[PDB]
């Protein structure tokens, strides 16, 4: 029957596959979905070139525009179209610069060589090494009382960094996360817990 | 690398500027209405009335470790919030001005508290007369201003490491 | 016949420094035909509004008003708060999704830009001065100035990241016409905020 | 300032992204053909006729330097086009570097136009070098990429100065 307008269309630039991956909510099952876009300028008012249509696979509620078909530090209008024999629905268009939309946590580790002290080092997630990031380090003694303490505004990579004052437990957990420095972007997920024993 | 979010420090600096104008508005009112314009003159009344002052000794220190400075800032602001309440609005003509100033100050304290909570960092004088309330008003406004002028520096320093 | 209330949408709030209150507005959707009511509901929270802080007094919209305002006395400025609208009539009720904001992150008026007859006592010059909108002078802001000669599809020339106050600002080399049009707008510096509208255009004559 | 700080911020990012693509290409030519020291290919630069984008002493007329930036880039996207893919093992790596130089040129060009800073005369691609044989295309690939790299090493400097984070 007539397809309902798809919703909650989101898009993320996957550096791994080097492609803008979009996904929508197909809505009340009743068809085919075609992620359609067009090159444009800001606010997506400019009706630029037609980015070749990406037709979603069978039971996949997402598509994926290869970077060969995208201008990069420029805006574009995206929308999904649901088409049934009884009509076609179409989602609201999004206006994004693909470079504005997915970071993976930085590589935190122990500095490979004082009491209550930990030496550390980290390097950014390589595929985003080009991006200037600002990170957050959070740590805590692995005690029954969960309380995280942070360190803000750290670089995306540190040669060596001595975290100190760590005497409140034999072991501490540390995680780190980064975000694009001064331009739009979301935080990366926190890096995996890192149990480390402060120099006891 | 700081234990405080740069936005927190910025919102704090914006609150100091805002309170500094409120107090300025108050000190203009008291000098236009009651010709009480030079707190200097009221120096001794500071002891006579019992105007508690506020230290920030822990502030010209700290860095990645700064709960001490955050606790002084809060308690200092918390104190002036109390003294201003003690003035019982001073008078009808100054009531609104003083009220603006005390809400602002109170919320600035609350705000520093809740942030300490988040980050894990975890009585009043008498002023028994029109004049005492007016004089106490002029002294507390000026002690608040000194406190804030010192805090502005502590914060600017924290925000620019 | 009557329909249940639809979930309100496009909920937006603006902190007005003039009235010193957060004014929120939404779009109620299709006409229900029943006496349906709207309530602006909120509670103090923290970033990401997951934290259930103190409840803030309901704000019931007046009839025909798709907006409601929260007085400064009810707000805790510089902390986040969760806001949503609830509609309801005899046949049901709905709610808008929750909006998470710090009132101070959401309305500025243009800076006060004025000319000066500074004079050189040299051709193609103007001297300007500007002060920010008074009610907002405690927040640091940066401004943009745009000017253009009154010509044939003359285009705007821009000057970005300007200070919010300038006692004297020399702008020379304006030779394409006898009269130029200048405008300035400001935005909260380093923290969330929207650009103010552009100040009304000045028509100035450069020197000579 | 004459330029939007977010434009300079994105510019500085594209320069880096591109330095990353070019390092990828050079890494690929070395791993795939043992061409690993452009110092050794230098003299073939003559032969090949690889030009050199000159940032005509421009540490600062933005309309003039931002345009020197766009033309340099416009030239390298020409040379990289000329390399006709280099070879199947390299086409993808090269194509990445190419698209990225192409966008940065565009981006810079659009900003200039929206600021009325674009050169009166618009740029037209030049007579691209003769990368006739496979070896010319590979050694062309090593050289062009090394030229591009020093170009972006200077560009990053002028841009980082303007854009004060």
């Amino acid at each position: 029957y007539p397809p309902a307008s798809p919703s909650n269309l989101s898009c993320l630039m996957h550096l791994t596959t080097n492609s803008l991956v979009c996904q929508w909510e197909p809505g009340p099952e009743t068809t085919s979905f075609i992620l359609k876009s067009f090159r444009s300028r800001a606010d997506c008012q400019y009706q630029g070139d037609t980015i070749p249509d990406c037709v979603a696979k069978k039971r996949q509620n997402n598509c994926s525009i290869p970077r060969k078909n995208l201008l990069l530090y420029q805006y574009m209008a995206i929308w999904v179209q649901a088409e049934n024999m009884l009509g076609s629905s179409e989602s609201p268009k999004l206006c994004l610069d693909p470079m504005d939309v997915k970071l993976e946590p930085p590589m935190l580790q122990a500095l490979d060589i004082q009491p209550g002290c930990l030496w550390l080092s980290w390097k950014p997630w390589k595929p985003s090494e080009y991006m200037e990031q600002e990170c957050e380090l959070r740590y805590q003694p692995q005690l029954k009382g969960a309380n995280w303490t942070l360190v803000f505004h750290l670089p995306s990579s540190k040669d060596q960094f001595e975290l100190c004052g760590l005497h409140q437990a034999p072991v501490y957990t540390l995680q780190m996360r980064c975000i694009r420095s001064s331009l739009p972007g979301f935080w990366s997920p926190w890096s995996p817990g890192l149990q480390l024993r402060p120099t006891m | 690398a700081s234990s405080l979010p740069q936005s927190f420090l910025l919102k704090c600096l914006e609150q100091v500027r805002k309170i500094q104008g409120d107090g300025a508005a108050l000190q203009e009112k008291l000098c236009a209405t009651y010709k009480l314009c030079h707190p200097e003159e009221l120096v001794l009344l500071g002891h006579s009335l019992g105007i508690p002052w506020a230290p920030l000794s822990s502030c010209p220190s700290q860095a990645l470790q700064l709960a001490g400075c955050l606790s002084q800032l809060h308690s200092g602001l918390f104190l002036y919030q109390g003294l201003l309440q003690a003035l019982e609005g001073i008078s009808p003509e100054l009531g609104p001005t003083l009220d603006t100033l005390q809400l602002d100050v109170a919320d600035f304290a609350t705000t520093i508290w809740q942030q300490m909570e988040e980050l894990g960092m975890a009585a009043m004088p008498a002023f028994a007369s029109a004049f005492q309330r007016r004089a106490g008003g002029v002294l507390v406004a000026s002690h608040l201003q000194s406190f804030l002028e010192v805090s502005y520096r502590v914060l600017r320093h924290l925000a620019q490491p």
